[PDB]
C-alpha cells in the first residue's frame, strides 16, 4: 500500500495566523498527464469530510480562497493562509493514484481562542437513581479553553480517587470553546456516609481553584 | 447528490444502496469509504463505470466477503456486505472523483453501520436544573444515560425542537465495561417554570426509545 | 502504470 504520513499531529494556531499542513506519500503520486492525484478535505466536528482541494491544487468550489494546495510527487502542502473558527477540525490527506486508496492519520488542528474560564455546575443524584441502590454526581464545566483542566472531587473535604470518570468534548465550531464532564459514582450505603459532595476545578482562566459543592439532600 | 440507504449481527449480511443524482452515473468511477468512530477514513473498494470494463478493487480487510455493484437503470451504487465482522462497524459513504470534484461538497450523511452481538439498554436519569447548576441567569440541565452496550445512544432534546446549547459527551467505558454519557443544555433560569425539557434517548442496538422530562428542583 | 483514472479532472 501508499502510505501517506502527515505532518503535525497537532495543529495550535491563533486565529488570523497561517497554517500549514504536510502530506507525504512513499510513492509519487504525480500521473502520466501531469496531475497528481491527492486530495485534500477537513472534517469539522460530528460532520462529514468536506473537500478543500482536488488533484493536487485545485481549490473545489465553495472554498474560500485561504486555502490553496502546493507540491508534486511525493510532497504536498496545504496551507491556510489565515485561520478562522470555523477551520477547527481535523484534515486527512487522500491519495487516488492505485488502489487500496489510502488517508493520512490526520491532522488535528486547534484553535488558540483567548482564555475562558469554565462554568462550574454540579448535579446530586436523582431520587430514581438512589432507590435502585447507586448515586452518580455530575460535575459540569462548560464552554472554556484552554482544554487542560484539573477536577478534583472532595467528599466532607476529602480528595477521592478511583470512583470518578471524565469526558471532553471536541473544540467548538463557533466559540472555539471545550466542554467537560466529570462523574462521581458511589454506592446508595457508601454515599449515604457524607454530607458535603463538592468538585473543585483548576484552570488557566481562574485566578483561584472554583468549588462547587451540594449538602447531600438538601 | 447522494443518499445512502439500508444500514445487523456478526455473519450475517447488509445491502447498502447509494442513489446517485446531479450527474451522469453511467461515466462515474465510484469508491465505498468507511470511518469507524475515533478513527480516520478508510477506503472499502471501487467500481469503475461500465464503459470503462465495470471492474471492481477491493481493500484487504474486505475483500472475499463485500461485493461492490451497480444499476446504471437506476443510478444507484450497491456495497452487498456478507459474513459481517464486529469491526465492519461504521458509517459507510459513497463517493466518486471528477464528478465530485466539479460539484464540491461533503460525502453527504453517509450511513451507520452497527455490527451488534451483546446488548444492554440504557438507564436514564434527570440531571436536574437548580441553584447549583445555575449561573449568570442561565440553568444547566441534562440527563444521564448510564450502562448501555454497544455504542452508540442517540440524544435528542423536545424531539429535535431544541438543538441550542447542547452538549451530548462522548461515552466513557465505566469499570463494568458498559458505556455511560451525559447529554447537557443550557436554558433560561427564567424558562424553567413554563417550558418543558424533555430528553429522547434511542438506543437502535437494542430498538429502544426512552423520554424523560427533567423537571427542576 | 497505476489503475488511477486517467478521466479524474473536471477541467
Amino acid at each position: 500500500d501508499i502510505v501517506m504520513t502527515q505532518s503535525p499531529l497537532s495543529l495550535p494556531v491563533t486565529p488570523g495566523e497561517p497554517a500549514s499542513i504536510s502530506c507525504r506519500s512513499r510513492q509519487s503520486l504525480l500521473y502520466s498527464n501531469g496531475d497528481n492525484y491527492l486530495d485534500w478535505y477537513l472534517q469539522k466536528p460530528g460532520q462529514s469530510p468536506q473537500l478543500l482541494i482536488y488533484l493536487g491544487s485545485n481549490r473545489a468550489p465553495g472554498v474560500p480562497d485561504r486555502f490553496s494546495g502546493s507540491g508534486s510527487g511525493t510532497d504536498f502542502t496545504l496551507k491556510i493562509s489565515r485561520v478562522e473558527a470555523e477551520d477547527v477540525g481535523v484534515y486527512y490527506c487522500m491519495q487516488t493514484l492505485q488502489t487500496p486508496h489510502t488517508f493520512g492519520q490526520g491532522t488535528k488542528l486547534e484553535i488558540k481562542r483567548t482564555v475562558a474560564a469554565p462554568s462550574v455546575f454540579i448535579f446530586p443524584p436523582s431520587d430514581e437513581q438512589l432507590k435502585s441502590g447507586t448515586a452518580s454526581v455530575v460535575c459540569l464545566l462548560n464552554n472554556f479553553y484552554p482544554r487542560e483542566a484539573k477536577v478534583q472531587w472532595k467528599v466532607d473535604n476529602a480528595l477521592q480517587s478511583g470512583n470518578s470518570q471524565e469526558s471532553v468534548t471536541e473544540q467548538d465550531s463557533k466559540d472555539s470553546t471545550y466542554s467537560l464532564s466529570s462523574t462521581l459514582t458511589l454506592s446508595k450505603a457508601d454515599y449515604e456516609k457524607h454530607k458535603v459532595y463538592a468538585c473543585e476545578v483548576t484552570h488557566q482562566g481562574l485566578s483561584s481553584p472554583v468549588t462547587k459543592s451540594f449538602n447531600r439532600g438538601e | 447528490q447522494l443518499v445512502k440507504s439500508g444500514g445487523v449481527k456478526p455473519g450475517g449480511s447488509l445491502r447498502l444502496s447509494c442513489a446517485v443524482s446531479g450527474f451522469t452515473f453511467t461515466d462515474a468511477w465510484m469508491s465505498w469509504v468507511r470511518q469507524a468512530p475515533g478513527k480516520g477514513p478508510e477506503w472499502v473498494g471501487r467500481i469503475k463505470s461500465n464503459p470503462d470494463g465495470g471492474t471492481t478493487d477491493y481493500a484487504a480487510p474486505v475483500r472475499g466477503r463485500f461485493t461492490i455493484s451497480r444499476d446504471d437503470s437506476k443510478n444507484t451504487l450497491y456495497l452487498q456486505m456478507n459474513n459481517l465482522k464486529t469491526e465492519d462497524t461504521a458509517v459507510y459513504y459513497c463517493i466518486t472523483d471528477r464528478d465530485f470534484y466539479r460539484s464540491g461538497g461533503s460525502w453527504g450523511q453517509g450511513t451507520l453501520v452497527t455490527v451488534v452481538s451483546r446488548r444492554l439498554p440504557p438507564s436514564v436519569f434527570p440531571l436536574a436544573p437548580s441553584s447549583k447548576s445555575t449561573s449568570g441567569g442561565t440553568a444547566a440541565l441534562g440527563c444521564l444515560v448510564k450502562d448501555y452496550f454497544p455504542e452508540p445512544v442517540t440524544v435528542s432534546w423536545n424531539s429535535g425542537a431544541l438543538t441550542s446549547g447542547v452538549h451530548t459527551f462522548p461515552a466513557v467505558l465505566q469499570s463494568s465495561g458498559l458505556y455511560s454519557l451525559s447529554s447537557v443544555v443550557t436554558v433560561p433560569s427564567s424558562s424553567l417554570g413554563t417550558q418543558t425539557y424533555i430528553c429522547n434517548v434511542n438506543h437502535k442496538p437494542s430498538n429502544t426509545k426512552v423520554d424523560k422530562k427533567v423537571e427542576p428542583k | 502504470n497505476p489503475n488511477a483514472n486517467p478521466n479524474a479532472n473536471p477541467n
